[PDB]
């Protein structure tokens, strides 16, 4: 199965490289361009930083675990690796949820948007997205409240991880974007009568997250509830789907919108 | 009549502007280029002087 | 900056920047709105309703904890070509039309055409206010001045099915009102590109809920602007 | 009387143009082919000045060559320290539609004006520490489009009333009136000796006015569109002007001529602010197309591309010592370039 | 512009007292203020400094925690909380206004001064060559100041201050940085120094020049004063 190993390594190199380059492009674009210093662009930049750190830290060494079922490093580094993985993934999910909240206040409270969604509130959002996952991962794997490396998930631990890592920044995003879809449909119908892009945009934005992060979380919370029966291969595929969401997130939130595309073209 | 008064004012303005001393275009061009070349030494934008004397370093 | 004089200068600059941050918070929460019209249109009674050679008659009014700024240009000449790009980032432009005159109506229509098609005033929506509807109703019911005397297209005009009148009103008045609205609507929809929108309204000088209409229209304008920015419209 | 008067005025302008053509024999460009062009200049963003909420509409340099004041329609005149980027003053205005600002040559006063119809002069050196309104000059029907100090007690303004006014700060009323412009004047520039000034209106014609006697000394025409920017050549007998037709051009007072037009095919948006370097060899001109081009004033070629602004460039000006040029745009950011 | 101080009186040694300086006629919210003090038989000395927004606050070597400075912007006063009053802490304290932007004139106006009587290295040791000299009026007067360190900075500013307080009244400001002359003082004064030794010249002398002349450094920040040359007629 050497050819299979080589193909998987090539695919994972492709994923790691593309997430790294996309997130670096986004980071430099916001951190350099004076027109892209808006608070929502700060949320985008913090999200891209989270995915860039994820691709730099946890993807390259979770790569070796995949297709080999071995951890070449020690358990001491394994604890920090799992901590950083959980931290950065939950941080990315929280950043997606907070971007959804920002867009909710933008197109649901449009007049009181530039005031309520100021740089201070966005800084608080970034601090929460970086801190709550950090304390969660550190307290759940370092203080022992729960292949080469796999964390033992418990009945309480799995549901806790679902609620505080995926479901809240899940349901919140889902309800927000449902409201956004309803409002955008109403406005588009009104404009057409006074004489769809919104459905496609929200479909992409919600579908990427809900096809990458969702199945992984459903599997990892069904595993402790029922018997601990599952092929070890599926867990690697699902965590790599999460990493692939980290890959696509800069594309969804910065390369989809024409203003950022034009800024990038003006960069070159 | 306001219109005839405005016409008279315009005629007077053009008359006053017309009867003034002119110079050939060559002389004006020559003295402009002479001013440009003579003061080019003290023009920090024409020849970029080293940053040892520019107060806008870095 | 090592010197104490320079350190204190930097600290003074930091205090100035803090004051500028306070001013930025105040200015970013305030929506800027241009007000345009003509003589006897009704801009003055409108601006006094929500409450020398001066040029800007600044007005500030608060609706649902949202601050709106009326920028009325006064004591200035015509040909509003060179000062109109100052209002480039305003939330909207409220255009006031007197719908009773029927002789300055063509001039107001041309002014709306100029404002709507202005190259600088793109990305900026127009909130249209037709005033003196009581006077318009009185004039049309009196029959002193027929519409055909100035607008010949009124004969071949039909009231749209989505035209709701006031509960008690002559339907000739409603037809005239909606024809005058549809003129500006046709100007707006002739070339709008779907980036700025017109919000015609029927109102009078005594109509006190004009700030609420401005609030609703600005809410729709900013909501649509954000939807376009997010590629949702 | 109108019929004969119009024809005689038209004949007078015909004979003026005939004299203009007679005085025109050889153009400046073909005279300046022999001299070596400056070539290409690499000007970089030496400093970026941040703090304006809304877009910047005006800026000016001090005679001290260090401080500069910039106006934004968010109601702030920010007086900076150019080298240290620090803010010396942040004057809040009583009408946030300012398009003009003039830092006094002595540095004591700063002017502003715009849609407010009133030119506000602010004193900077006072017993109490604050920049209070020194005076409020009213009397322009149209919006103030430019203002320039002569000294501490005099200022010349050009307004939207198609008129310019020589003011007097002490009395507070107009001293001289400059009329004769069809369109509204949008910018005036002063001669170094401060005896005459050139103002450019939207009638596609600039005018040279004498401050003292107060009559239109010399009318210059040749533009197709509205004149937005004006600067006066350092020699004292020429000046550049910039219009909406994406073409700027140089005129000479004694020659009474339209010299070379610094026009290029790729640029299509008009000029907004124009200025000369210390020697007059360089001509900087901001454009509505995000660019601030630099032309060789004697070669009519784009001697370098000086982009770097994310919005319309509305301000410009070269430091009195010629060390650097400050460019203010609609991105609400000043940029000092060398 | 009046800097009125309140307090003073006989205070037992080791006690605590609050010295106040009320500011009227000028908004000092943009002013850093200095509590310079006058010993009964010595020269001026600086003890503490509070910024415009109180962001940066510095004290002297002899009094670091024993003194405490406060400013109340709404009340427009300075509060000086002094503790552990030793026999050295006797001085007619002066509250000093100093705005710190480019081209400003710090230490321009000084407080009236309230006497305080009680019962019983990195510091720039800059000394004035002489202490007393009788000079006839009219002809030029030369006063020499010397510093222990070069006062010229990398930015091109060489900080120096001259006061020349008239007998029995608050010190004024003559020259700052020995190149710029204050508004109130006549233009007849001038200064010149290489960076270590400095000289002040007077074109013509009158009864207003009677008094002792002082000399301040500002490059480093101990705010050490000069010995003082007393000019007697
Ligand atoms: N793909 C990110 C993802 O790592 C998982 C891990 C944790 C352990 C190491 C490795 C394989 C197993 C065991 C599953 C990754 C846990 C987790 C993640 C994201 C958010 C979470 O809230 C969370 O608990």
């Amino acid at each position: 199965s050497n050819d299979v190993r080589a193909s998987l390594y090539s695919l994972m190199v492709l994923i790691i490289l593309t997430t790294l380059v996309g997130n670096l492009i986004v980071i430099v674009s916001i951190s350099h361009f004076k027109q892209l210093h808006t608070p929502t662009n700060w949320l985008i930049h913090s999200m891209a930083t989270v995915d860039f750190l994820l691709g730099c830290l946890v993807m390259p060494y979770s790569m070796v675990r995949s297709a080999e079922h071995c951890w070449y490093f020690g358990e001491v580094f394994c604890k920090i690796h799992t901590s950083t993985d959980i931290m950065l993934s939950s941080a990315s999910i929280f950043h997606l949820s907070f971007i959804s909240i920002d867009r909710y206040y933008a197109v649901c409270d449009p007049l009181r948007y530039k005031a309520k969604m100021n740089i201070l509130v966005i800084c608080v959002m970034i601090f929460i997205s970086w801190s709550v996952p950090a304390v969660f991962a550190f307290g759940m794997i370092f203080l022992e409240l729960n292949g080469g490396c796999s964390v033992f998930f418990s009945k309480i631990s799995g549901v806790l991880t679902f609620m505080t890592s995926f479901y809240i920044p899940g349901s919140i995003m889902l309800c927000v974007y449902y409201r956004i879809y309803l409002i955008a449909k109403e406005q588009a119908r009104l404009i057409s009568d006074a004489n769809r892009k919104a459905v496609k945009t929200l479909g992409i934005v919600m579908g990427v997250f809900l096809i990458c992060w969702c199945p992984f979380f459903i599997c990892t919370v069904m595993d402790p509830f029922l018997h601990y029966i599952i092929p070890p291969t599926l867990n690697d595929v699902l965590i790599w789907f999460g990493y692939l969401n980290s890959t696509f997130n800069p594309m969804v939130y910065a390369f989809f919108y024409p203003w950022f595309r034009k800024a990038l073209k003006m960069m070159l | 009549t306001a219109s005839i008064a405005q016409a008279r004012k315009l005629v007077e303005q053009l008359k006053m502007e017309a009867n003034i001393d002119r110079i050939k275009v060559s002389k004006a061009a020559a003295d402009l280029m002479a001013y440009c070349e003579a003061h080019a030494k003290e023009d920090p934008l024409l020849t970029p002087v080293p940053a040892s004397e520019n107060p806008f370093r870095e | 900056t090592l010197s104490a004089e320079d350190k204190a200068a930097v600290e003074r600059s930091k205090m100035i920047e803090k004051q500028l941050q306070k001013d930025k918070q105040v200015y970013r929460a305030t929506h800027r709105l241009l007000l345009l019209g003509a003589d006897n249109s009704g801009k003055s009674t409108i601006v006094k309703q929500m409450r020398k050679t001066s040029g800007i008659f600044e007005t500030k009014f608060q609706v649902d904890k949202v601050n709106f700024h009326m920028f009325d240009v006064g004591a200035q000449r015509d040909e509003r070509r060179k000062w109109i790009q100052c209002f480039n980032d305003v939330t909207a432009i409220i255009f006031v039309v007197d719908s009773s005159d029927y002789n300055r109506l063509q001039e107001a229509l041309n002014d709306f055409k100029s404002i709507w098609n202005n190259r600088w005033l793109r990305t900026i929506s127009v909130i249209l206010f037709l005033n003196k509807q009581d006077l318009l109703a009185e004039k049309v019911l009196a029959g002193k001045s027929k519409i055909e005397d100035y607008f010949p297209e009124f004969a071949r005009y039909t009231t749209p099915e989505d035209a709701t009148p006031e509960p008690g009103e002559d339907p000739r008045v409603t037809r005239a009102k909606y024809f005058i609205r549809d003129e500006f609507l046709r100007i707006s929809t002739a070339s709008g590109d779907g980036r700025h929108y017109c919000y015609p309204h029927f109102t009078c000088s005594v109509d006190t809920e004009n700030a609420r209409r401005i609030f609703n229209d600005c809410r729709d304008i900013i909501q649509r602007m954000h939807l376009r920015q997010y590629e949702l419209l | 009387e109108l019929d004969q008067l119009r024809q005689e005025a038209e004949q007078l302008k015909n004979q003026i143009r005939d004299a203009r053509k007679a005085c025109a024999d050889a153009t400046l460009s073909q005279i300046t082919n022999n001299i070596d062009p400056v070539g290409r200049i690499q000007m970089r963003t030496r400093r970026t000045l941040r703090g304006h909420l809304a877009k910047i509409y005006a800026m000016h340099w001090g005679t001290d060559s260090r401080l500069l004041v910039s106006a934004s329609q968010d109601g702030k005149l920010i007086i900076w320290d150019s080298y240290t980027t620090n803010k010396v003053h942040a004057i809040p205005l009583r009408s946030s539609w300012v398009m003009t600002c003039a830092y006094a040559p002595s540095g004591n006063y700063v002017a502003c004006g715009g849609l407010d119809n009133i030119c506000s002069i602010y004193n900077l050196k006072t017993r109490e520490g604050n920049v209070r309104v020194s005076r409020e000059l009213a009397g322009h029907t149209g919006y103030l489009s430019c203002c320039r100090f002569l000294d501490d007690n005099q200022i010349v303004t050009s307004s939207g009333d198609t008129t310019c006014a020589l003011w007097d700060i002490e009395t507070g009323q107009q001293t001289t009136t400059f009329t004769g412009h069809t369109g509204d004047v949008m910018s005036l520039s002063l001669a170094p000796d401060t005896r005459l000034f050139v103002s450019g209106a939207c009638d596609a014609s600039a005018k040279l006015w004498d401050v003292r006697e107060g009559m239109c000394r010399q009318t210059f025409t040749g533009h197709e569109s509205d004149i937005n920017a004006i600067c006066f050549f350092p020699n004292g007998n020429a000046f550049a002007t910039g219009s909406d037709d994406a073409t700027c051009r140089l005129f000479d007072l004694r020659a009474d001529q339209e010299l070379m037009t610094y026009s290029h095919d790729n640029i299509i948006c008009g000029i907004t602010s124009v200025s000369f370097s210390k020697s007059g060899r360089l001509l900087l001109a901001g454009y509505d197309d995000f660019n601030c081009n630099v032309w060789d004033a004697l070669k009519a070629d784009r001697a370098g591309v000086l982009a770097g602004h994310d919005n319309r460039v509305s301000c410009l000006g070269v430091t009195d010592d010629g060390m650097a040029v400050a460019t203010g745009s609609w991105d609400s950011f000043l940029k000092i370039w060398n | 512009v009046q800097l009125v101080e309140s307090g003073g009186g006989l205070v037992q040694p080791g006690g605590s007292r609050k010295l106040s300086c009320s500011a009227s006629g000028f908004a000092f919210s943009s002013f850093g203020m200095h509590w310079v003090r006058q010993a009964p038989e010595k020269g001026l000395e600086w003890v503490a400094y509070i910024s415009s927004g109180s962001g940066t606050i510095y004290y002297a070597d002899t009094v670091k925690g024993r003194f405490t400075i406060s400013r109340d912007d709404p009340k427009n006063t300075l509060f000086l909380q002094m503790t552990s009053l030793r026999s050295e802490d006797t001085a007619m304290y002066y509250c000093v206004r100093s705005i710190y932007y480019y081209g400003s004139s710090p230490f321009d106006f000084w407080g009236q001064g309230t006497t305080l009587t009680v019962s019983s290295s990195s510091d720039i040791v800059m000394t004035q060559a002489t202490s007393s000299v009788p000079v006839t009026p009219g002809e030029s007067v030369s006063i020499s100041c010397r510093s222990s360190k070069s006062l010229l900075h990398s930015n091109g500013n060489t900080y120096l201050y001259w006061f020349l307080q008239r007998p029995g009244q608050s010190p004024q400001l003559l020259i700052y940085r020995m190149s710029n002359l204050a508004s109130g003082v006549p233009d007849r004064f001038s200064g010149s120094g290489s960076g270590t030794a400095f000289t002040l010249t007077i074109s013509r002398l009158e009864a207003e020049d009677v008094g002792v002349y002082y000399c301040m450094q500002h490059l480093e920040y101990p705010l050490t004063f000069g010995a003082g040359t007393k000019l007697e007629l």
